[PDB]
């Protein structure tokens, strides 16, 4: 907008590492899937 | 110092028993007094074994501390609190970084101390297994009354008395004894019994009958006998000390250790000092200079690399523990597939240890028993009614019997009481006739005359199981030539016969033959006495000749040995087929050890011996060129006389070598001569004969089951089930840790370079520093780990026991090739995908590249709080910096997003990926979890303090994408090459 | 040699030579595409400056200014940095009508010159005077520092509104075009004179958004003359000079984001 961009100079930080996390859990689960297919 | 003990002993047998009195001051009868052999004890010393000096752990632990990478990363702990100290003093600085990090680093030392300590590791107790020998105590006579003593009191002179089931307190000199037999396998590794007499028997003392040796036991009967030697001074208290006291040494795979240290250090040292003095031209203060060099240390030193090694090998052990083979020594996992010779014990080792009926003669013909533990064999006969008359005698005319409660285990596998030719017809008959003990109740025996040394035969008479007869049977065995002198008829094919000259002379060709064989021949006949001579109350006299022993009826011959275990055979022709050299050398007689060396293939068919030269041509061995005999046979007698530079011919000039024989320090002596001539060598053996050898081997192996205390002491490997073709598996496994060896390290070199070009650029062209220390060891200590180690899990490429041994001079663990590749080519390109990201986040933020050259100077200037940025904007000195930190967060991240690749291609030396496939599970997880630990150093909260990790926006990601990309392109295209023209230029140049 | 023959010396360098040769070919075409989606008037990301850092002129040895009014040369060091700025601001600077504009001796309200694009010439930038600064060689006793509001494109500075309670409670309150700049030290030592544009505390709304340095090369932005003619002596007084906002805010760890940090000694 023109003196109301606020959201210019703003970042989901929070959002970004909650989804990050999420990630790196799964990507850690599947990982355990598919070593333990066997041990 | 251990050369006098490498020596063969002289002794006092040859001196007569009054005459050996005087040597050693003391009495045939009464024995010494208390008060002289109190006298002696003082003089001479105890009875007993000393252990050598050891090494304490603490000194063996500390050692490690300072190995090539430990000094430098020393260098590093030290100089972070040198800058700590320099800054504690001028500006105080509230930080915690260079302390921090001193800690930090001084801790990767310790704990890469303590896996280099347990892989560095020598269960040793040679000593303490050999003093398990000495009996606790002995009975001597001293004046002129046998007292049980202390047998470390006992003392050389005094009068000894020995009987069945005691163990031999010291070397003896028989003077008395009646019935007596001994155990001497300890020097011979042959079990059976041994008799002792007074009477001087061989010029070897080793060989004679007056003499009793420490380390061994008495069988049965009983003697007496004076001490000639004590302790340490005794024939095999000598070859405890020898075994004891040989020098350890390194083994191949340490050596390569340390070489590579030797390369990595180099370089490390080399720009560590290099951009030390580049920088203090450049006007670099030496608070920074030092800050500079610390970080060029942790960029050039892989800090996770000794660690995973030592994983690599530790998984390949358990695997092997898996097949029943045990390593004691972590390093001991990689000599096996390094090993150019094998020198082997025989009894026990490649044979199975037991006397075993191997071919049987009779309806004039040889016939060919299953002599394999387990029984793969096949039949030989059943059908004819001649194997059920020499059946009948086997078992009739045999005193051996099972010891009770064997019944679950297998019939060869069961203890016997009795010698071992009758275990053997015993174990023979039990397994194709079912229980003799049946035949033995079906037969009842009424009177016998056991084997008799003068009669040469044994006899028994029973009754027979037959109803319409109920009568009474003749049956004997004994020596071939014996039984023939006893024989009128033959029973062929059922129906007897007459002896004529004929079936005569067949037996002088099937006795011939089956000597030849080095088996033990027996002769067995019967004879059904006439009934009207004979009534069902006939008393027979077993003292006096009280029926025919003459003209009886040959029923046939039966011929037994020590077998080999039955994987042998092929075990070694795949040692053989991998190019390893196998040689015997054996405490047995010459004839069973050639045998043998045929029937394992050690000697392999129409190869022959001077001797055999000889006889075949009809001529004097003098006569024979030596060069047209690639096998021979040396008997200890003769190895004695000869000189090491003499044995070294030996070695060099025979294919097929047997050693037969030998004592303990004679086969330590052969493994050391192979040795010499720069081999690799593997000792596998059984008894404590083959400690000394064993000991110096680059690996001995001992055998579980068989196996003696004592070598399986000396031995870095045991095989718990007694599995000889654990060999052909532990070569294998052994080249295979070796290859994946080189992928792994290349790996985890790789990833170096981009660790180090940052800190150069850094200094060359003045930016903001790309990557921290820190983050190093984020992938060095964290990401890189579990890939690394994944490697370990690699299937070979190739058919691996298809090639020779490798050359330890020439085929190093890591040569010039892998640094190429591994520093020159990927990891330069990695660097690249570092420094990109590097710059797409600077420039995204709104620093152009451009902008960036000479800004450090502003960039790490904490009181300008207002850095122009290309756009005209203005930074304070935290926010600037926490862009900074990003930029060291997707840095790490794209060396992860690169790494990937090179996991892929260090995967393969020459094959690709789309031949190897992905099938390897723990290299699949490492991906996953790296990438798991990766993505949680980033995103998870407090992660920015404790290691200044920054979150990464999702496009951050993907920047080192289109480098992980061209990695894994360039490696096929190239290993595309090397496949499409072995020639050699990519393979001369990369081929790690 | 060491290595290699002379035919193998020369082969192995033929390759690196190609090998790095392509490789520095590559570099630069991955930073070429990334220029070419990036714009030029504009930096793609803008909130890692978001919160508009307050820098000063005496250039600070750590966060601290001390000297001595009895000597001549210990304060020689800090008059260079604030003469280096205010040099900036000359007359001299700023001549005609291209670039500059006279605007409101009053603080006003922004000014938008159109969108941050190259459709117009050089953004007309708002004239302002160092004789606005009054009273500030400089203060060689009791310090005349200079406060300065980081540049951000396209950022409006937002005062806040007499709502609810203000810390210099309703004083000259030019609510809807001033952004205020109060210092403190408890502790109250001192004599706090603020100088600027109007004769107002704070900064004129009149000299934003800025357009970026390609948009607006020779733009000033507004200054804040602070005089500390403290009646106090030989001892550190730690001084906070705080800007007020709705887009203005502070952290425990950036220390200027917002804020000053000066330990002024005048140990004479
Ligand atoms: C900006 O203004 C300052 C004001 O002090 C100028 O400083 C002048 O320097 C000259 C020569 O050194 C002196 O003779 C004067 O006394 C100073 N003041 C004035 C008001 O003229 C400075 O030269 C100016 N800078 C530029 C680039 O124009
Ligand atoms: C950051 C940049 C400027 C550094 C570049 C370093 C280059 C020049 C280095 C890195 C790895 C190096 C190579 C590594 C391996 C070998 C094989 C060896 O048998 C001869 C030297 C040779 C061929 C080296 C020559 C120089 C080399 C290519
Ligand atoms: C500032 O200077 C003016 C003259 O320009 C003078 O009248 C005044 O006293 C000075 N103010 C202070 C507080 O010293
Ligand atoms: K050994
Ligand atoms: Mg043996
Ligand atoms: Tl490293
Ligand atoms: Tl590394």
């Amino acid at each position: 907008e023109g003196p109301d961009n606020d959201e210019r100079f703003t970042y989901d930080y929070y959002r970004l590492r909650v989804v990050g996390l999420i990630v790196a859990a799964v990507l850690c689960v599947i990982g355990i899937i598919i070593l333990l297919a066997g041990k | 110092l251990d050369e006098l003990k490498k020596e063969v002993s002289m002794d006092d047998h040859k001196l007569s028993l009054d005459e050996l009195h005087n040597k050693y001051g003391t009495d045939l009868t009464r024995g010494l007094t208390n008060a002289r052999a109190k006298e002696i004890l003082a003089r001479d010393g105890p009875n007993s074994l000393t252990p050598p000096p050891t090494t304490p752990e603490w000194i063996k632990f500390c050692r490690q501390l300072f190995g090539g990478f430990s000094i430098l990363l020393w260098i590093g702990a030290i100089l972070c609190f040198l800058a700590y100290g320099i800054q504690a003093a001028t500006e105080d600085e509230p930080a915690n970084d260079n302390l921090y990090l001193g800690v930090v680093l001084s801790t990767v030392v310790i704990v890469t101390g303590c896996f280099s300590y347990y892989q560095e590791a020598k269960s040793s107790r040679i000593m303490d297994s050999f003093k398990n020998m000495v009996p606790q105590q002995a009975l001597v006579i001293r004046d002129g009354e046998k007292s049980t003593i202390n047998a470390e009191f006992v003392v050389a002179g005094d009068l000894v008395e020995v009987k069945g089931g005691d163990r031999i307190p010291a070397d003896l000199r028989i003077i008395s004894a009646h019935g007596c037999k001994v155990d001497n396998s300890s020097l011979t590794g042959e079990s059976e019994p041994q008799t002792r007499s007074p009477e001087f028997s061989s010029e070897n003392p080793l060989e004679t009958r007056n003499i009793a040796f420490f380390s061994t036991n008495c069988v049965e009967g009983t003697a007496r006998g004076v001490v000639v030697y004590t302790g340490d001074r005794t024939v095999m208290g000598r070859i405890a000390t020898l075994a004891s006291g040989l020098e350890v040494g390194r083994t191949p795979i340490a050596i390569e250790i340390e070489h590579f240290i030797h390369i990595i250090t180099g370089v490390a040292v080399f720009l560590g000092v290099s951009f030390f003095i580049l920088s203090l031209i450049l006007g670099y203060s030496w608070l920074e200079a030092v800050i500079f060099l610390i970080g060029i240390i942790v960029a050039n030193v892989p800090e996770g690399l000794l660690a995973t090694v030592t994983v690599c090998l530790t998984l390949t052990a358990k695997r092997m523990a898996r097949k029943n083979c045990l390593v004691k020594n972590l390093e001991a996992v990689e000599t096996l597939g390094s090993t150019s010779t094998i020198c082997s014990d025989k009894t026990g080792t490649l044979t199975q240890n037991r006397m075993t009926v191997a071919h049987m003669w009779f309806d004039n013909q040889i016939h060919e028993a299953d002599t394999t533990e387990n029984q793969s064999g096949a039949a030989f006969d059943k059908t004819s009614a001649t194997w059920s008359a020499l059946s009948r005698i086997a078992a009739l005319c045999n005193r051996a019997v099972f010891q009770a409660g064997q019944d679950n285990v297998p019939i060869l596998k069961r203890s016997v009481a009795g010698d071992a030719s009758e275990s053997a017809l015993l174990k023979c008959i039990e397994l194709c006739c079912g229980s003799v003990q049946g035949m033995r109740d079906r037969n009842p025996k009424i009177v016998e005359i056991p084997f008799n040394s003068t009669n040469k035969y044994q006899l028994s008479i029973h009754e027979n199981e037959k109803s319409s007869e109920s009568r009474y049977l003749l049956v004997m065995k004994g020596a071939p030539e014996r039984i023939l002198d006893r024989c009128s008829t033959i029973l062929l094919n059922g129906a007897e016969e007459p002896l004529k000259e004929d079936m005569k002379e067949a037996f002088q060709n099937a006795y011939l033959e089956l000597g030849g064989l080095g088996e033990r021949v027996l002769g067995f006949c019967h004879f059904a006495l006439p009934e009207d001579k004979y009534n069902e109350g006939y008393p027979f006299d077993a003292d006096e000749p009280n029926f025919p022993t003459t003209d009886l009826c040959f029923v046939g011959l039966m011929a037994m040995i020590d077998p080999p275990r039955a994987a042998v055979p092929d075990a070694v022709g795949k040692c053989r087929s991998a190019g390893i050299k196998v040689i015997m050398v054996t405490g047995d007689h010459p004839i069973t050890a050639k045998a043998i060396a045929k029937g394992v293939g050690i000697i392999s068919e129409g190869n022959e011996t001077i001797e055999d030269i000889a006889a075949r041509l009809n001529i004097p061995i003098g006569q024979v060129n030596p060069r047209d005999a690639k096998a021979c046979v040396v008997h200890g007698s003769d190895l004695k006389d000869l000189s090491t530079e003499v044995l070294d011919d030996i070695l060099h000039y025979h294919t097929e070598i047997v050693f037969a024989r030998t004592s303990p320090q004679q086969k330590l002596i052969i493994v050391e001569g192979c040795q010499r001539q720069g081999a690799i060598v593997a000792v596998t053996g059984d008894g404590v004969n083959d400690s000394p050898a064993l000991k110096k081997a680059d690996i001995g192996v001992a055998m579980g089951i068989s196996g003696s205390d004592v070598s399986k002491q000396a031995a870095d490997m045991i095989l718990l089930d007694d599995n000889f073709a654990s060999i052909v598996t532990g070569v294998e496994e052994g080249r295979l840790i070796f290859d994946n060896l080189k992928k792994s390290i290349a790996y985890t070199l790789t990833s170096n370079i981009p660790e180090i070009t940052p800190f150069l650029v850094f200094i060359i062209g003045n930016v903001p520093l790309p990557l921290g220390t820190v983050t190093i060891l984020c992938i060095d200590l964290g990401t890189d780990m579990v890939p690394a180690i994944s490697l370990a899990y690699e299937q070979a490429e190739s058919d691996i026991m298809k090639r020779q041994p490798r050359n330890p001079k020439t085929d190093k663990l890591v040569n010039e090739r892998l640094i190429s590749m591994a520093y020159g080519q990927i990891g330069m390109i990695q660097a690249l995908g570092g420094f990109f990201s590097y710059f797409v986040i600077l420039a995204e933020n709104g620093f152009l590249p451009m902008d960036l050259i000479g800004k450090r100077v502003r960039w790490d200037d904490r009181w300008i709080s207002d850095v122009e940025d290309s756009f005209g904007q203005q930074w304070t000195y935290e926010q600037r910096k926490i862009v900074e930190f990003t930029c060291h967060t997707s840095f790490f991240i794209s060396i992860v997003v690169v790494q990937w690749a090179d996991l892929i291609i260090c995967k393969t030396r020459r094959n690709s990926i789309f031949q190897q496939g992905m099938k390897n599970k723990i290299l699949i997880f490492g991906l996953f979890e790296e990438t798991a630990l990766a993505a949680f150093l980033s995103y998870c909260p407090g992660t920015d303090v404790a290691l200044r990790m920054y979150p990464l926006k999702p496009s951050w990601w993907f920047c080192a994408f289109p480098y992980s990309l061209i990695i894994f392109l360039y490696d096929e295209m190239r290993r595309f090459i090397i496949r499409r023209s072995p020639g050699g230029w990519v393979e001369q140049e990369t081929y790690y | 040699f060491l290595g290699r023959t002379g035919s193998s010396w020369f082969k192995i360098f033929l390759f690196y030579l190609i090998f790095y040769g392509c490789l520095a070919g590559i570099f630069i075409g991955t930073i070429q595409v990334l220029l070419l989606t990036l714009s030029d008037f504009e930096p793609k990301y803008q909130d890692r400056v978001a919160p508009p850092g307050l820098s000063h002129a005496p250039y600070a040895i750590k966060t601290e200014i001390s000297f001595s009014i009895s000597n001549p040369k210990s304060y020689e060091s800090f008059v260079k940095s604030m003469h280096k700025l205010m040099d900036l601001y000359n007359e001299s600077s700023q001549a005609g009508n291209s670039p500059f504009e006279d605007c409101s001796d009053t603080p006003a309200d922004y000014i938008k010159r159109g969108d941050l694009d190259d459709s117009q010439g050089q953004k007309k930038a708002c004239r302002f005077s160092r004789m606005w600064l009054k009273n500030c060689g400089y203060a060689e006793g009791k310090p005349c520092v200079v406060a300065k509001l980081n540049r951000i494109i396209g950022f409006y500075p937002k005062p806040l509104k007499n709502t609810t309670d203000l810390p210099e409670e309703l004083q000259a309150n030019y609510n809807q075009y001033v952004l205020p700049l109060r210092c403190a030290a408890r502790e109250k030592i001192g004599s706090i004179e603020y100088f600027g544009l109007g004769g107002y505390a704070g900064f004129p709304l009149q000299y934003y958004p800025y357009y970026g340095k390609r948009l607006q090369k020779k733009y000033l932005q507004p200054l804040l003359a602070i005089q500390f003619t403290n009646l106090t002596q030989n001892m550190e007084l730690r001084i906070e000079c705080k800007v007020y906002g709705e887009n203005i805010d502070y952290s425990e760890k950036d220390r200027f984001r917002g804020r000053f940090e000066v330990k002024i000694e005048v140990k004479s």
